[PDB]
């Protein structure tokens, strides 16, 4: 019934501006990116890699953005597009889509992992490694070689179950080889830490 | 209306830490457990330092201090052990503290064997009564392990958790329903929330229902309306800012209650007053509500001082108050007060069924 549309046209102003309020609020939230926002601490507490937390948070804002877009799609159907202010809503949305991109992060992830983590993967041989710690007296401690690798395993599992890409199969199998020797290293690392504490 | 009672906090042990999961006294009344997280700014301190407090004593000091080596990812009391405190960790070992020994270290630590968990356990719990109990630890690795509270060097009953495909089930805060019918629901990593059995060959993962895409953070179940409804309903929490109510027979059920401007972190609804669920945010808001009175709005909600990302919340069992865990080491205690358990409150069941028809 194009009779409800009259008061709808009246509140088209208020609807579009209030939706613009919410979308610019999302702009403010994205501009305070993942390493700054509380999502970093909370995502790390629930054991999510910074890569995973960043891209998950970004896709959630993407979903909320298109959710507001769906709201406006319901407002007029098609007239909201070339509206008095919907033409600007479309612009805000387009620029916000370009802001909310994760392929850059996926590429940087596959990049860094294929730039230097090509050899970080199977570091299982040299189980023990002595050290040096420049401090008073310049002491040396003991250290096993599994620090970021375990998080990389979690990264791959998160990308695969989460979104699923054409994830580098070589890295996936190297992660598999790290998995099959990982619990041993955990026990060793805690034993070392308890040894040091004692 | 929200009755903000006293608070619990101590800089001696909550120095820039993250409040991990909580639990009230499952045995005693209003003497809760507070699992914490490591503070990398203080490497000399223990990583996971649990703490408890006593609301019934009306004081401020953290009554007990307990701390294993690694970061305690989960903790709660022990069923019919008025001296014990169970605990999950970040490494994978399950710890066991005692209060009467005065040993600020757990006395029975689960090994780091493959038979045990070598991945953080976000939900470790006791199950039944006096003779009907066990201790089920479910790490994010995808394994369950029954343990006695006596023997801990080997899991009593243990198996993995995989779907029809042999892929892992990264669990996160599972929960048994009312009665321990062993059909505990499991909050997976993201979506694919499952119901899982324990006895029979059909134990483990029963089916997948997906009604949200953000990664799951919690789940809970509840009991009777005053012996009116079955109440097998279980609500979840996720990172898509929405909270969906589920059923034991639906797949994409009841309205996914979404709180905007907030990252949902937990849900737990007291069986007292059949529907009073509280969600949290990443902004410092406790937007709790009843589904009979309201429909899609927080009934008697409140925000929190400053902007703490409220990690976990728990209703005070067999009564009413709210425990509040933040991203910062601080515990807040609210209460409904005026939101008393409505008698013959079946309005909610009629409501949920009418909504369920669309």
């Amino acid at each position: 019934r194009p009779h409800i549309r009259g008061a709808i046209r009246e509140y088209q102003t208020q609807l579009i501006q209030r939706v613009k309020d919410d979308i610019e609020s999302l702009h403010d939230k994205f501009k305070v990116q993942y390493p700054q926002s509380q999502a970093c601490k909370m995502s790390h507490v629930r054991d999510l890699p910074p890569v995973s937390g960043s891209i998950i948070w970004a896709k959630q804002i993407d979903r909320q953005l298109t959710a507001y877009m769906k709201r406006v799609e319901d407002v007029l159907g098609k007239g909201w597009e070339n509206h008095v202010e919907g033409q600007k809503l479309k612009q805000d949305g387009d620029s916000f889509r370009m802001k909310l991109n994760t392929q850059e992060i996926f590429d940087d992830w596959a990049r860094k992992v294929q730039q230097r983590n090509l050899g970080v993967s199977g570091r299982i041989f040299t189980i023990e490694s002595t050290r040096v710690r420049g401090r008073t007296g310049n002491v040396l401690k003991l250290k096993v070689n599994f620090l970021p690798e375990i998080i990389t395993l979690s990264k791959e599992v998160r990308n695969l179950k989460w979104l699923g890409f054409r994830v580098p199969l070589a890295i996936v199998n190297k992660a598999h080889q790290a998995n099959q020797l990982y619990p041993f290293a955990i026990s060793l690392i805690e034993s070392v830490r308890t040894y040091e504490r004692t | 209306k929200l009755s903000l009672n006293r608070q619990f906090f101590d800089e001696r042990w909550s120095k820039h830490r993250v409040v991990s999961c909580l639990d009230w006294s499952s045995q005693y009344p209003e003497l809760l457990v507070a699992s914490y997280n490591n503070n990398e700014d203080a490497p000399h301190e223990p990583d996971g330092v649990a703490l408890v407090w006593n609301m019934k004593y009306k004081k401020t000091t953290p009554e007990y201090v307990f701390h294993c080596q690694s970061a305690v990812m989960s903790a709660t009391f022990a069923k019919f052990h008025p001296n014990l405190v169970v605990g999950g960790t970040y490494s994978g070992q399950i710890v066991l503290w005692d209060n009467r020994s005065n040993k600020r270290t757990p006395v029975q630590r689960t090994p780091l064997s493959a038979a045990a968990h070598t991945h953080p356990v976000y939900c470790v719990n006791v199950v039944g009564t006096q003779n009907a109990h066990n201790l089920i630890s479910i790490s994010t690795d995808g394994k369950i392990c029954s343990w006695s509270l006596d023997m801990l060097s080997h899991p009593q009953d243990s198996m993995e958790l995989v779907h029809k495909q042999s892929k892992a089930v990264a669990v996160t805060s599972m929960s048994f329903p009312v009665g321990d019918v062993n059909n505990f629901v499991v909050g997976s990593e993201e979506g694919s929330v499952y119901t899982a059995c324990r006895h029979g060959s059909k134990a483990g993962i029963s089916e997948m229902f997906e009604g949200h895409q953000g990664p799951i953070t919690g789940i809970h179940c509840h009991a009777a309306v005053g012996a009116v409804d079955f109440s097998h309903l279980f609500v979840t929490s996720s990172f898509d800012w929405t909270v969906k109510l589920w059923s034991t027979k639906n797949n994409k059920p009841l309205y996914s209650f979404e709180d905007n401007a907030g990252y949902v972190y937990d849900v737990m609804w007291s069986p007292t007053h059949p529907a009073l669920f509280a969600c949290v945010d990443g902004m410092g808001r406790l937007d709790l509500w009843n589904l009979n009175n309201d429909t899609e709005v927080p009934t008697a909600s409140i925000s929190v001082e400053g902007n703490p990302a409220l990690n976990r919340v728990r209703w005070t069992h067999s009564g009413r108050e709210i425990a509040v865990g933040d991203s910062e080491g601080q515990i807040v205690i609210y209460d409904v007060g005026e939101q008393i358990a409505v008698p013959r409150n079946d309005e909610w069941a009629r409501f949920g069924r009418t909504l369920a028809e669309i």
